[PDB]
Parts: structure tokens; C-alpha cells; sequence
């Protein structure tokens, strides 16, 4: 069911390593944002974590 | 049939993606937070009416759901402030 996993995000200013591209829930997927960006809390990476709504966080970096 | 579910699903998927891709572009640090909910809700949706549309079984109904999946798309970004 729909609920069970989570696709890979689109990414926006930001890579991943991770070479999955759908995980189970509970998984997990880092990310680090383009030099010069940063994240909304003003990180240069971050983690997210896939759950019944769907991602905890999107990997969306900004313009520092 | 086949190929009219084919279109309807592809409709769906790229309206959401579009919208996905809108409410990207427009994020800001302060916004984050409400791209992330948006858009989870709105690929609640795209799965809610893609599922619709593998089960239907005429075309008149396929074009009741594109309209249907656009509609709750839009109603659910005019939630949030543009």
C-alpha cells in the first residue's frame, strides 16, 4: 500500500550518495546541499526519514 | 481503455508534479516546513486518484477523476498562503 513506502524526493540544490530509489518505512536518506546553499535550519546537510505521511523533511537547500 | 488509463494516469502524475515543482521553486527557510507538508499531502492525493484510475472502467470516468485530482490539488495548496 501507498503508506508502506516513500519514493525518492525530488532534491533541489542538494545531492545524496544514497543510490536507492524507493525505501521502506522508518529508512533513511542524508543529504548535503551545493556549496553557497544551506539548509532552512542553516545546515549544509541533513537527514530525513520515510514515515506513513510520507518524508519527515525534504532536501530543499537555499541560497545562503 | 488501456490506452486512456495511460493518459489519465500520466495527466495526474504530471498536474501534481507540476504543482510539486511550483511549491519547490517558491520554498524559502521559512516556508520549508510548509513545502514539506504540501507536498506530502499532494502526492497523498496523486496516489489517492492514480489508484481511482487503475480500477475504472470508462473513459467518461477517467475524465471525472483527472478533473477530481486537479480540484483537491488546488484545494489543498490554497490552504497556504501563495
Amino acid at each position: 500500500g501507498s503508506h508502506m513506502s516513500c519514493d525518492i524526493p525530488v532534491f533541489m540544490n542538494a545531492r545524496t550518495k544514497n543510490d536507492f530509489t524507493w525505501f521502506k518505512l522508518n529508512d533513511t536518506l542524508d543529504y548535503e546541499c551545493h556549496d553557497g546553499y544551506e539548509s532552512n535550519t542553516g545546515s549544509t546537510t541533513g537527514s530525513i526519514v520515510c514515515g506513513y505521511n510520507g518524508w519527515s523533511d525534504l532536501p530543499i537547500c537555499y541560497e545562503r | 481503455m488501456d490506452s486512456e488509463r495511460d493518459k489519465a494516469r500520466k495527466e495526474v502524475e504530471e498536474y501534481v508534479k507540476k504543482i510539486v515543482g511550483e511549491s519547490y521553486a517558491k520554498s524559502t527557510k521559512k516556508r520549508h516546513t510548509i513545502t514539506v507538508a504540501l507536498v506530502n499531502e499532494l502526492n497523498n492525493i496523486k496516489n489517492e486518484y492514480l489508484n481511482k484510475i487503475v480500477e475504472s472502467t470508462s473513459e467518461s470516468e477517467l475524465q471525472i477523476l483527472m478533473m477530481e485530482s486537479r480540484s483537491k490539488v488546488d484545494e489543498a495548496v490554497s490552504k497556504f498562503e501563495k
